[PDB]
């Protein structure tokens, strides 16, 4: 009864892995604030849904501040941001 | 016009709690809205997935009010708490649903006149200690008062008794008493 109610509530919301992924909260002037990426590192590369790269420069308690490696017109609020898993290398 | 709260609670979360208290006391649902809020807070603590879902700013408020409504029908909340949580999700204020509940608990504790007492002792004790401590704490009570006693253990105070009240505090413990005596030794001459 109680656990079935929990499954009914969580079934409506989409399932997301917030440790490795995240959703954009606000995007503007080349800065993306994303909710999620719980296990992300500082200075770590990320990948946006449009294929743009980014770097996590601020790891705030609520969000992650990401500097966008391109034009921010390809990024909208609610887009999936994934973890590359490593710092930037050339 | 709002009914004055028994104690002042500050912040935006305290503003919502005083608004809910005033609405519940204008009607006759003070005890009802306290019961389901405590049961809601216990439900959120027992199921952290619900707390993460409500505090998620990505999810739309329609999904939040549906999840709130689905979990509040089992609480048998009728009119005030349903509108209270609908107001919290109408604004972006359900991120501190624990804050308003804790503030509302603080208002209702002073509604019953309960005063929080915190007594710290080096070692736990009962029987002779607990009997006299209850009477000693009851001597501070004005008529129409209740005692919420919380006992703590800490070996850093050597011994003695560190008893606190809602705003008053004394440090009649061995560790602090020998500390000021040694300070008097060093500052003697």
């Amino acid at each position: 009864i109680s656990a079935v109610l929990e499954e009914k509530i969580l079934g409506a919301a989409p399932k997301e892995n917030l440790e490795e992924t995240g959703r954009v909260l606000s995007i503007g002037d080349g800065i993306a604030r994303v909710y999620g990426l719980k296990n992300i590192q500082a200075e770590e590369m990320v990948e946006f849904s449009s294929g743009l790269k980014g770097m996590a420069l601020n790891l705030e308690p609520d969000n992650v501040g990401i500097v966008v490696f391109g034009n921010d017109k390809h990024i909208k609020e609610g887009d999936i941001v994934k973890r590359t898993g490593a710092i930037v290398d050339v | 016009q709002l009914v004055k709260a028994p104690i002042q609670v500050f912040g935006i979360e305290g503003r919502y709690a005083t608004a809910l208290y005033s609405a519940a006391v204008k009607q006759k649902k003070l005890e009802a809205v306290e019961k389901d809020l405590v049961q809601l807070n216990a439900s959120l603590k027992k199921f952290p997935r619900l707390g993460e879902l409500l505090k998620n700013p990505t999810l739309s408020r329609q999904l939040k009010k549906d999840a709130i409504g689905s979990m509040l029908k089992e609480q048998k909340a009728v009119d005030l708490t349903s509108n209270f949580l609908d107001l919290l999700t109408e604004n972006n204020r359900l991120k501190m649903v624990d804050g308003v509940i804790n503030a509302f608990k603080t208002i209702m504790a002073a509604h019953r006149g309960e005063v929080i007492c915190e007594v710290t002792s080096a070692k736990p004790l009962d029987e002779a200690a607990r009997k006299d401590l209850e009477v000693a704490l009851k001597g501070f009570l004005k008529p129409g008062q209740n005692i919420k006693l919380t006992l703590k253990t800490d070996p850093a105070i050597i011994g003695g008794l560190v008893v606190s009240i809602g705003d008053r505090f004394v440090d009649m413990s061995i560790g602090t008493k020998i500390k000021r005596y040694t300070a008097a030794l060093k500052t003697a001459v």
